[PDB]
C-alpha cells in the first residue's frame, strides 16, 4: 500500500482484522516464551498496532502528496470495548465507525450506532457539500437519541417533532449492500429530510421514496446534480434549486 | 475427518460429515498443553488455539474435486458464547444455529435463538425477494418484542403504543410458531415429528405478519407444523 | 404408573412459574390463569417431603393422580401435608386393593384410574 | 353575574342579560331575576355584556338562578358535513335489538342542531 | 336511555371537516371501559360500555 | 459475584432507573393536561352543588361508589382509599359497593367481598371524560337501581396540592330528596317536568366526573412522585453496582493473570 | 435443627420464622426501588412481620455491654421459642417495630411497648 | 522535563511542562516492565507503577530558583476513576482544568466547566 | 515513637499512609516474585501491617506506663471497605473514623460518618 502512498498517489488498506493478528503474534510469543501480560498478550502488541497503523499517512508537497488511508477491523466481544486489543487499537486510530447486533436486527443496516462513531479528522474529510446539509443531521439525531424513550403517546409538540424527523432520518441513512451512492445523489437525500421534506410521507416509503426521487432528478434536474459533482459546494442559488426540485417531487 | 475427505475427492461425490462435538478438539488439545511445556493463553487456552483448529477446519470444506456438508455440534463452555473456543468457531461456518438456554427454558424446541443464528445464504439473489422480506419482518418484530420486555417488566403492557402492542402480539405467536416436534424429539413430547417444506415456511410467516391470523389464539401456534396445523389446532382448542 | 399420572407435570409447574411473576407486578387476573395459580401451589405443596421418608410409588401416584386432576383445588393450602399421610392410610385400609395393583402391575389400566378417580373423589368429602 | 361552565372547558366564570334554552320557552334572565331551576335543552346561549351577544352552542345541562341573582349554568359541550352521521342513524332505525333503543335518538336533536 | 347518556348521545353529535375537532375531542369521544357485574367473587360476562 | 452476574443486574436497574425516569416526565406533561381537566370539573362543582347549598339539602341501605383506577405505581392512592372506604362501611356494614378501577376492586374484594355488586375496568390511561362518567352512571342506574337507595356515596381521591392528597366522600341525593329539602322552596321550579329526577341523573354523571378528575390527578401527581423516588433510588442502586462491577472487572482480570504468570515460571 | 433432637415445635417455628424472613429478602429490590406501596398486601404483611423478627433477634450481650449502654440480657431457648411461635402468629401486629429491638424474650417487648406509647 | 528544568534552575524562570498524554507514559512504563520479565501488578500495570510516576512527578516542583509547572492531559480508562493508572496520577494533582462539550455549545470560550474545575488552592 | 513509651512517656504516631506502603511492599514482593495474591499484594501483606500497629500499646506500672497510640491512614477506592487492605488492617486497629466523600462534598467536614465509625477501647479514655 506504501507503494501507492510513496508515489504521489492514493491508496485505502483494510486490515480484516487486527483481533485475528493479535492472536497469531501472541502465539507467537507465548511460543517463544516472552514474558505474558494482560490476557497473555506480550507487553510489545500495542507496538505491534501502532508501528501498522501510524504508517498510514497524508504526506507533504514536498513529499508527493500521496497517502494511505486505513480501515483496521476489530472484533469486539459482547461489545467489550475495555478488552485490551480493542483498547489498543481505540487508542491508535482516529475514530470509530462502531456497529451494532441490536441496531441490525431492528433493520437499521449499516448498523452504525452513531452516539458511539466518530471520525477525529471529521468535516475536513468532508465534501463541502455534504458538509452543509448535513451539519444539522449531527445534532438531531443527537437530539433523537435523547428523547428516543418517549415513542411509546401524551408528547410535546416539540418532542414529537422531534421523534418524526429522527424516525425518517434513521430510516433515509438505511441502505442495501454493494450499492454506495454518490455525493450528488447523497446531498439532495439529505437536504430532503434535515430540511422537514420527509415528515409527511409515511415510514413504510421513505425506501420506495428515495429510489424515486433519485430517478426523477436524474431525469429531469440533471443540471444540480452534475454542478454537485463537479463544484462540490453548494452556492446560495443551489440550495434555492434543490428546495425547488424536492418541494416538487413531494407534491407529486 | 480422513474418512469423509477420501469420499469427498475419489469417490468424487457428495459426502454428509457429522462432528459431535468439535469444542473436544480445542479442549483435548488445551488438556496437554502445559505438559507439553507452553506457557498457558487466555482463559488457560493453549497459546496455539486458533491455528490448531484453522488447520482442522480448513481440511472441512467443498473443493472443486467434491462436495461436502458438513455439521458440527458445539460446545459453549458455561453458556458464554464470548469463550475464545466457540468464539474463534463461529468465523469457520457458512451457518450458525445457536441454541439458547432461555429459549428451551420457555419449553421452545427447538431452542434455536431466531435473531444470533446466521447464514450467508440469507440474501435475495439466493433466497428471493420475497424470502428474504418475511425474514427480515420476522427478525424486526422479534427485536421491536425483545426490546419491549424492558417495559413489559416494569409497567407491563396497557402502557405501549397501538402500534407496539400488535407488534407484540404478533412477536408472541411468531415466537412459539418457530417451534416444532422433532421425530427424534418425540420421546419428549410425545408428539409425532412435522417436517415443514420451506416453501410453505415463508407463506405462512408472510400470511402471520401481515395480520391474516390475528384472532387465532396463541397457543394454537405453538409445537405445530405449517399454518394448515395452526387452524387444525385452533379448531380444536375451541372445544 | 407415575408417568401416566405425572402428564405435563413439569411443563405445567414451568407455566406456574411464569404466572407467578406476572402475579408479582401486582394484578388480579381471570379464572383459568387464577386456576393454575391455584393448582401449581399445590402441587408443589405436594412435592415437599420430610427426611429420611421415601415413599414407594404405589404411594406416590395416588397423591400425583390428586393433584394434577383438581383434587386439591379444593382443599386449603397449610393443610396439604395432612392430606397426604390421611389419604395414605385410608388407601391402605379401604382401597389396599389399588395400591397392590400398582405395585403389581407397575402401569394404569382404565379400570385403575375409574376406581382412584372413585376413591379420590371420596376422600375429599372426609 | 354570570357563572357558565363546562366539564372541559370553564367559559364565565359581569353580564348584563342571558338568553338560555329551557325547558322549550328561550328565556332572557334579566339583571335581577326571580331564582329558577330549569334544565337546558341542545341549543344557543347568548351572553350580553355591552351590545355584544357572544353565540354558544350546547349539548345541554342545567340553569338556575340562585338567591344572590347569580346565574350559574352548566353544559358537557359548547359543523363537520351537514348530511354525514343523520344516515348513520335512519338506516339503523332500528328494528327489535335494543339497538333502536338509542339510536333513533339521533334524530331529535340533529333537525334541531342544523334549524340554527 | 337517561338523562346524563340522554346528553352525552347529543355531545356526540356536536362532536361528530376534522377542523374545529382538536386531539382531546376525538378523546372525549372514546371509551375503554368494561363494565363487569359481580356476585356473591364474580359472576357474569364483563361487556362494554 | 461474578463478572457476568454483576453485568446483567447491573444493566436491568440502569433500565429501571431511565424507565421509572421516563414516565417521571410522562406523567409531567399528563399533569399539565390534567390541571386543566381538574380546574374545569372543579369550577363547574361550585356552580352546580351550589344550588343544593343553597336549598339546603341534607339526607333523610346504601351504594358505595368508590373512584380510584387500574393502574398501579403510583405511591398510596388506593391503599389509603381503600382505608377510608372501610373505616366508613365499619359503620354501615350492609352497604353495596361498587368499584371503578381494577386496584381498589381488589383492595376491596380483599376485604368485604360480597359487598361488591359492579366493577368499572380500563379507567387511568386518559383524563376521565363526561362519556365515561355518565356512562358508568347509567349503568349504575340501571343495573345497581341507583335512583332508589337513602343514601349514595362517591369515595374519591382530592388533590390538596401538587406533593400530597387527601380521601374524601361526597353525597349524591336522589329526586325524593332534593324535592323534599327544607329551602327548596326558594327557588321557582316547573313542577312539571321531573326537574328533580333529572337534578339527580344529571348530579350522578356530573360528580362523579367530579370525583374522577380529582383523583385521577390525585394520582399523576402520586405517580409521578413514586417514579420520581423510584428512579432517585435505583440510581443509588446503580451507584452500588457500578462501583462493585469496576471492582469484579479488575479481580476477574488480576486473578487470570496470576494464573498465567504461575503457568509461566515452571 | 431437626425435630428429633429440638422438638418438633421448635422446628416447626424456626421454619417459619426462617421462610418469613426469606420472603421479605425476596422482595428486596423492589422495595428498595419501588417501596412497600407496589407490594400486595399479602406481602406486605408478611414484610412488615419480619422486620420485626429481624429486630427480636437482635440480644444485648453482657459484654457489649458497653457499645449499647444495656444490661444484657439472655435468654432461655424453650423461652426465645415461646416468643417466637406467638409473634408467627400474628398476635403483636399492633406494636411498633422499636419495640422488639434489642430486648430479651416476649415480656420485655410488651415493656417497651407501654414504655414508648406515652 | 530535562529541557524544562534548565529554565527554571539556570534562567530563574517559571516554566509551563505540557505532558501529553500523562496516560500514555503509564502504559508505555507498563509495557517495559512487561519487556523485562517483571511479573505485573494488579490489573497488568508494572509493579513500579507508583514509584515510576513519582520520578518524575517529584521533579516538577518550586525551587528557590523558580519553579516548573506542568500541564498534563489525563485519559480516564473506561472512566474508571479507580484503575490504578488516574489513581497513581490524581495523587500529584494540585488542580485540574475541565474542558467541555456542554460549555463549549453555550458559546464559552474558553470551555471550561467552573464548577467541574477544582483547585487545592 | 516507642523510646517514648518505653520510658514512661506518651507518644502519637501518624502513619500517613499505609496504603502507599502496602503499595511499596507490593513493589518489593513482586520484584522479588513471591506469589501474588487478593489484588496482586503478597500472602503476608496482613502480617507487614499487623506487627507493625501491634506495637503501639499502654504499658504497665510495672513496665512504666508509658504509651504509644497509633493513628494509622488507609484510602479506600470509590467508598469501598471490603478491600483487601481496608479490611486488614479494621482487623488489626481498635477502631475506625470513617470519613466520607459524600459529606466531605456537602461540607459536613470533618466527615466522620457517624454510623461507619467505631472506638473499642477508647470508650474509658473520655473526659466524663
Amino acid at each position: 500500500g506504501e507503494w501507492f502512498r510513496d508515489n504521489g498517489k492514493h491508496a485505502l488498506i483494510v486490515y480484516d482484522d487486527l483481533s485475528k493478528q493479535a492472536v497469531a503474534y501472541r502465539q507467537l510469543s507465548l511460543l517463544l516464551r516472552r514474558p505474558p501480560g494482560r490476557e497473555a498478550y506480550p507487553g510489545d502488541v500495542f507496538y505491534l498496532h501502532s508501528r501498522l497503523l501510524e504508517r498510514a499517512a497524508k504526506l507533504s508537497e514536498k513529499e508527493g502528496s500521496g497517502s494511505l488511508t486505513a480501515l483496521p477491523v476489530i472484533e469486539t466481544q459482547g461489545g467489550d470495548v475495555s478488552a485490551y486489543i480493542p483498547t489498543n487499537v481505540i487508542s491508535i486510530t482516529d475514530g470509530q465507525i462502531f456497529l451494532e447486533a441490536e441496531l441490525f436486527y431492528k433493520g437499521i443496516r449499516p448498523a452504525i450506532n452513531v452516539g458511539l462513531s466518530v471520525s477525529r479528522v471529521g468535516s475536513a474529510a468532508q465534501v463541502k457539500a455534504l458538509k452543509q446539509v448535513a451539519g444539522s443531521l449531527k445534532l438531531f439525531l443527537a437530539q433523537y437519541r435523547e428523547v428516543a424513550a418517549f415513542a411509546q403517546s401524551d408528547l410535546d409538540a416539540s418532542t414529537k417533532q422531534t421523534l418524526v424527523r429522527g424516525e425518517r432520518l434513521t430510516q433515509l441513512l438505511k441502505q442495501n449492500q454493494y450499492s454506495p451512492l454518490a455525493t450528488e445523489e447523497q446531498v439532495p437525500l439529505i437536504y430532503a429530510g434535515v430540511n422537514g421534506h420527509l415528515d409527511g410521507i409515511e415510514l413504510s416509503r421513505i425506501g420506495e421514496f428515495e429510489s424515486s426521487f433519485l430517478s426523477y432528478l436524474k431525469s429531469n434536474h440533471n443540471e444540480l446534480l452534475t454542478e454537485i459533482r463537479e463544484k462540490g459546494e453548494l452556492s446560495k442559488e443551489l440550495l434555492a434549486s434543490l428546495k425547488s426540485a424536492t418541494e416538487s417531487f413531494v407534491a407529486t | 475427518l480422513t474418512i469423509a475427505e477420501y469420499f469427498r475427492d475419489e469417490e468424487g461425490q457428495d459426502v454428509l460429515l457429522f462432528i459431535d462435538n468439535i469444542f473436544r478438539f480445542t479442549q483435548a488439545g488445551s488438556e496437554v498443553s502445559a505438559l507439553l511445556g507452553r506457557i498457558p493463553s487466555a482463559f488457560g487456552y493453549q497459546p496455539t488455539l486458533a491455528t490448531d483448529m484453522g488447520l482442522l477446519q480448513e481440511r472441512i470444506t467443498t473443493t472443486k474435486k467434491g462436495s461436502v456438508t458438513s455439521v458440527q455440534a458445539v460446545y459453549v463452555p458455561a453458556d458464554d458464547l464470548t469463550d475464545p473456543a466457540p468464539a474463534t468457531t463461529f468465523a469457520h461456518l457458512d451457518a450458525t444455529t445457536v441454541l439458547s438456554r432461555g429459549i428451551s427454558e420457555l419449553g421452545i424446541y427447538p431452542a434455536v435463538d431466531p435473531l444470533d443464528s446466521k447464514s450467508r445464504l440469507l440474501d435475495a439473489a439466493v433466497v428471493g425477494q420475497e424470502h428474504y422480506d418475511v425474514a427480515s419482518k420476522v427478525q424486526e418484530t422479534l427485536q421491536t418484542y425483545k426490546s419491549l420486555q424492558d417495559i413489559i417488566a416494569i409497567l407491563g403492557m396497557d402502557e405501549l403504543s397501538e402500534q407496539d402492542k400488535l407488534t407484540v402480539e404478533r412477536a408472541r405467536k411468531i415466537q412459539r410458531f418457530l417451534s416444532q416436534p422433532f421425530a427424534v424429539a418425540e420421546v419428549f413430547t410425545g408428539i409425532p415429528g412435522k417436517l415443514v417444506r420451506l416453501k410453505d415456511t415463508v407463506a405462512s410467516f408472510k400470511a402471520v405478519l401481515e395480520g391474516k391470523y390475528d384472532n387465532i389464539p396463541e397457543h394454537a401456534f405453538y409445537m405445530v407444523g405449517g399454518i394448515e396445523d395452526v387452524v387444525a389446532k385452533a379448531e380444536k382448542l375451541a372445544a | 404408573a407415575l408417568k401416566q399420572v405425572a402428564g405435563s407435570l413439569k411443563l405445567f409447574l414451568a407455566q406456574y412459574r411464569e404466572v407467578a411473576a406476572f402475579a408479582q407486578f401486582g394484578s388480579d387476573l381471570d379464572a383459568s390463569t387464577k386456576q393454575t395459580l391455584v393448582r401449581g401451589e399445590r402441587l408443589t405443596q405436594l412435592l415437599k417431603q420430610n427426611q429420611y421418608s421415601p415413599l414407594a410409588t404405589e404411594e406416590q401416584v395416588p397423591l400425583i393422580y390428586a393433584g394434577v386432576n383438581g383434587h386439591l383445588d379444593g382443599i386449603e393450602l397449610s393443610r396439604i401435608g395432612e392430606f397426604e399421610s390421611s389419604f395414605l392410610s385410608y388407601l391402605k385400609s379401604n382401597h389396599n386393593e389399588l395400591l397392590t395393583e400398582i405395585r403389581e402391575k407397575g402401569e394404569l389400566s382404565k379400570e385403575l384410574l375409574a376406581s382412584l378417580k372413585s376413591a379420590t373423589e371420596s376422600f375429599v368429602a372426609t | 353575574k354570570l357563572q357558565f361552565a363546562l366539564p372541559h372547558e370553564t367559559l364565565y366564570s359581569e353580564v348584563t342579560q342571558v338568553n338560555l334554552p329551557a325547558k322549550s320557552g328561550r328565556i332572557g334572565v334579566l339583571a335581577n331575576h326571580v331564582p329558577t331551576v330549569e334544565q337546558l335543552l341542545p341549543g344557543v346561549v347568548e351572553v350580553m355584556e355591552g351590545s355584544n351577544s357572544k353565540k354558544f352552542f350546547i349539548s345541554g345541562g342545567f340553569a338556575t338562578v340562585q338567591p344572590d341573582s347569580q346565574l350559574c349554568v352548566t353544559a358537557i359541550e359548547a359543523e363537520n358535513i351537514k348530511n354525514l352521521l343523520a344516515e348513520a342513524k335512519k338506516n339503523v332505525s332500528s328494528s327489535d335489538a335494543r339497538e333502536a333503543a338509542e339510536a333513533a335518538i339521533q334524530v331529535e336533536v340533529l333537525e334541531n342542531l342544523q334549524s340554527v | 336511555i337517561s338523562y346524563a347518556a340522554y346528553l352525552n348521545v347529543a355531545a356526540q353529535a356536536i362532536r361528530s371537516k376534522t377542523e374545529l375537532q382538536t386531539a382531546s375531542v376525538l378523546n372525549r369521544s372514546q371509551t375503554d371501559a368494561f363494565y363487569t357485574q359481580y356476585k356473591n367473587a364474580s359472576e357474569p360476562t364483563p361487556i362494554t360500555k | 459475584a461474578t463478572l457476568k452476574e454483576v453485568e446483567m443486574r447491573l444493566k436491568s436497574i440502569k433500565n429501571i432507573e431511565k424507565i421509572t425516569k421516563t414516565m417521571k416526565i410522562v406523567a409531567s406533561t399528563r399533569l399539565s393536561k390534567a390541571e386543566k381537566a381538574k380546574i374545569s370539573a372543579k369550577k363547574m362543582d361550585e356552580a352546580e352543588q351550589l344550588f343544593y347549598k343553597n336549598a339546603e339539602t341534607k339526607n333523610l341501605k346504601e351504594l358505595i361508589v368508590a373512584i380510584t383506577s387500574d393502574k398501579g405505581l403510583c405511591g398510596s392512592i388506593h391503599s389509603q382509599l381503600a382505608k377510608a372506604v372501610r373505616r366508613h362501611l365499619n359503620d354501615q356494614p350492609n352497604a353495596d359497593i361498587v368499584t371503578i378501577g381494577d386496584k381498589i376492586k381488589m383492595q376491596l374484594l380483599r376485604t368485604h367481598p360480597n359487598n361488591i355488586k359492579l366493577s368499572i375496568n380500563g379507567i387511568g390511561k386518559d383524563a376521565p371524560t363526561f362519556q365515561e362518567s355518565a356512562l358508568i352512571a347509567d349503568k349504575l342506574l340501571s343495573v345497581m337501581k341507583a335512583g332508589t337507595y337513602p343514601k349514595i356515596s362517591i369515595f374519591y381521591n382530592d388533590p390538596v396540592s401538587s406533593l400530597s392528597f387527601e380521601p374524601s366522600e361526597k353525597p349524591i341525593f336522589n329526586a325524593k330528596t332534593i324535592e323534599q329539602s327544607p329551602s327548596f322552596g326558594k327557588f321557582e321550579i316547573d313542577t312539571d317536568a321531573n326537574v328533580p329526577r333529572d337534578l339527580f341523573e344529571y348530579t350522578l354523571a356530573n360528580q362523579m366526573l367530579t370525583a374522577m378528575a380529582q383523583g385521577y390527578a390525585a394520582e399523576i401527581s402520586a405517580r409521578r412522585n413514586a417514579m420520581d423516588n423510584a428512579s432517585k433510588n435505583a440510581g443509588d442502586m446503580i451507584n452500588r453496582y457500578s462501583i462493585l462491577y469496576n471492582r469484579t472487572r479488575q479481580a476477574v482480570i488480576t486473578n487470570e493473570l496470576v494464573d498465567i504468570i504461575t503457568g509461566a515460571s515452571s
